[PDB]
Order: structure tokens, then C-alpha cells, then sequence
């Protein structure tokens, strides 16, 4: 019972076609709440969740102002990266950063998060100790001295300890009937004959929330992690997430395979068969 | 600059029977950089309408998407997903399969 | 709630 509040920068330019986009997104655990794009029409943080709505205008201009400005830093940002590699003029770039709290069941800050990609390649993070910097290369050490300079990591720890976990408390409340729901996957076991020696089993999770789960088939007892296929856990769209994981049996020998299913909406955890 | 390929998934939002109101979703991720092309096909021509979800990315930095329309699945309707990325020489067609 | 906007890259 413990969560996590995250935000997504992404900016990426796009020569001859404009100035860099800026987006930003606000997640809650599995649940996106707010987003910004500096290509709509009217630029501003916007809802995305219900539970955000009932804020009011000092919360929507404050997070407006800053993604506006966030714009033009990071329009400066992607200057500058081009130059720390020696970069053309002419490229296309992406700069992204990550930054979030973790708190427990009874609030309290588990951890802070900052990362920074160039590329899609790690280029800075803010270390475990909220206070220090690991850069990833020497243009990334010219981030951290300008970083440095600007005491930004004692921002962060300001931040990550102070408005990140009483905010994600608000949250927490304001939407406790969703977010602080789980919803346990239903489930149920397929079976697809290949040939006349054997079949696909495929054990199936549907309507859970958060994406979280685990999905396992055994012979016997035995994990088959090496001939288990797994899906990546996509969204439903409404919410909640599905998966699913397919094993090929030698056909008659399905009842010595068992699916077991993990997810913390579930009372106790689940085993399945194959029930024809 | 390393780019990856997206990842693709056509499926419903719930199991489909034909005749029902219900969600037709292509979801995209893995990829890298973010720039997509993605349509939802019937029959083979683009579905008008279509939505997607605002840009995010996973942990390893890859971006997803999830492109999703309202419809009502039949027997003799085919659905299938295109997507274009700088990855792909030609666009992927990836078809919606009703058993699954 | 967004962090205050930080010093450039």
C-alpha cells in the first residue's frame, strides 16, 4: 500500500519545423492526472483525472507558469546538449527527464527520483542521497557543475521532501476511491491446439488496477520462466491493465500445468487451470 | 543515438462479441524516438475518428502510446493497426485477431 | 505538483 507520484518532461526538436515541443505529464501510481503541451493552441496544465479538477486557479496557473517557462528552459537546454556533443544544427534531438517521491503507507518519503535522458541514452540523475549528482559523460559533468553552481540539489531535496509527498498526500485523498482501490484481474485459462502434439495454454488477467501483477506458469510445480511468453502489460483505457501468459504444452499432458496469478486486488493469490 | 522500434498490440477493451459497442486499442510502445505514425484500419481503410493517449515513456526511456476508437465488432469486419516509425522501412499492419 | 523551473542543461 505504498505510492508514487512521477512527471514526464519530454522535449524534442524538430529543425526547419518550428521550435522544440515541450510536453509534461502527471502521474499518480498508474494513473496520469495532468498534462502540458506547448503545441496547443492555448497552452496550459490541464486535467486528466477527476480528482484534479477541484483545484483551483493559483493550482492551474502555478503549474500553467511554470510549464511555460519549462518551455523556454528547455528549448535553451537542447541548445546547449547540442553543443556539448557537437552536434549539427540539422538533427532531430530528445531531452527527456523523469522526477517523482515515493512515500509508504503512512506517508513518509521512501525515496525522491530525478533522471535526465539525452537521446534516450542516461545522461544525469540526481543520486539516492537527494544531494549529489552521477553524470554519465563529460557533457553531463558540465550539467552537473551548472547544477552545482545553482544549489539545484538542494531545491530537490526542498522539493522531494516538502511539496512532492504533502501534494501526493492531497492526491492521495482527493482520489482515494480509485487510487487507493485496487482492482483484482479476472482471469481464465485458454487453450489453442497447434498440432496433434501440443497447444498453447494462455493464462489471461483482465480489469486490474494498478498494472502490477504477476503471471507464472508452472509444470509440476516448476516455474517455466524460459518457455513462458509474456505480454507487455498494455492499458485497457479505462483504467486498468491486461496481460497475459502462454506456455505450448505436449497435448495430454495439460492438467500438469498450473497459472498463478499475483496481484494485490486479490484476496489470496490465484492458481488456475485449464478447465475443458 | 540508438532508435528502437515500437512494440504493437491491437486488442478490445473488453472481450468482443459481435453486435456489442466496444473499444478497438492499438497500443504502441518500446519505441524511440517518439515520432509515430499510427492509424486503426477496418477493411483496410483508415478509421476517421481516432484518439490517443498524451505522450509518456517507460523507466528504460522507450515512449508508448495507446491509439484507441469507440466501434462494434462483426463477423465479416476485419480490424487491424498501421504504424510507421523511422525503424521501419515499410509500414507494419498488424491485424486485430478475434481468438487472440 | 511541478517543481519550480531549475537552471538549463
Amino acid at each position: 500500500g505504498s505510492h508514487s507520484m512521477r512527471y514526464f518532461y519530454t522535449a524534442m526538436s524538430r529543425p526547419g519545423r518550428g521550435e522544440p515541443r515541450f510536453i509534461a505529464v502527471g502521474y499518480v501510481d498508474d494513473t496520469q492526472f495532468v498534462r502540458f503541451d506547448s503545441d496547443a493552441a492555448s497552452p496550459r496544465m490541464a486535467p486528466r483525472a477527476p480528482w484534479i479538477e477541484q483545484e483551483g486557479p493559483e493550482y492551474w496557473d502555478r503549474e500553467t507558469q511554470i510549464s511555460k517557462t519549462n518551455t523556454q528552459t528547455y528549448r535553451e537546454s537542447l541548445r546547449n546538449l547540442r553543443g556539448y556533443y557537437n552536434q549539427s544544427e540539422a538533427g532531430s534531438h530528445t531531452l527527456q527527464r523523469m522526477y517523482g517521491c515515493d512515500v509508504g503507507p503512512d506517508g513518509r518519503l521512501l525515496r525522491g527520483h530525478d533522471q535526465s535522458a539525452y537521446d534516450g541514452k542516461d545522461y544525469i540523475a540526481l543520486n539516492e542521497d537527494l544531494s549529489s549528482w552521477t553524470a554519465a559523460d563529460t557533457a553531463a559533468q558540465i550539467t552537473q557543475r551548472k547544477w552545482e553552481a545553482a544549489r539545484e540539489a538542494e531545491q530537490w531535496r526542498a522539493y522531494l521532501e516538502g511539496l512532492c509527498v504533502e501534494w501526493l498526500r492531497r492526491y492521495l485523498e482527493n482520489g482515494k476511491e480509485t487510487l487507493q482501490r485496487a482492482d483484482p484481474p479476472k482471469t481464465h485459462v485458454t487453450h489453442h491446439p497447434i498440432s496433434d502434439h501440443e497447444a498453447t495454454l494462455r493464462c489471461w488477467a483482465l480489469g486490474f488496477y494498478p498494472a502490477e501483477i504477476t503471471l507464472t506458469w508452472q509444470r509440476d510445480g516448476e516455474d517455466q520462466t524460459q518457455d513462458t511468453e509474456l505480454v507487455e502489460t498494455r492499458p485497457a483505457g479505462d483504467r486498468t491493465f491486461q496481460k497475459w501468459a502462454a506456455v505450448v504444452v505436449p497435448s495430454g499432458e495439460e492438467q500438469r500445468y498450473t497459472c498463478h496469478v499475483q496481484h494485490e486486488g486479490l484476496p489470496k493469490p490465484l492458481t488456475l487451470r485449464w478447465e475443458p | 543515438m540508438i532508435q528502437r522500434t515500437p512494440k504493437i498490440q491491437v486488442y478490445s477493451r473488453h472481450p468482443a462479441e459481435n453486435g456489442k459497442s466496444n473499444f478497438l486499442n492499438c497500443y504502441v510502445s518500446g519505441f524511440h524516438p517518439s515520432d509515430i505514425e499510427v492509424d486503426l484500419l477496418k477493411n483496410g481503410e483508415r478509421i476517421e475518428k481516432v484518439e490517443h493517449s498524451d505522450l509518456s515513456f517507460s523507466k528504460d526511456w522507450s515512449f508508448y502510446l495507446l491509439y484507441y476508437t469507440e466501434f462494434t465488432p462483426t463477423e465479416k469486419d476485419e480490424y487491424a493497426c498501421r504504424v510507421n516509425h523511422v525503424t521501419l522501412s515499410q509500414p507494419k499492419i498488424v491485424k486485430w485477431d478475434r481468438d487472440m | 505538483t511541478v517543481r519550480a523551473s531549475g537552471h538549463s542543461y
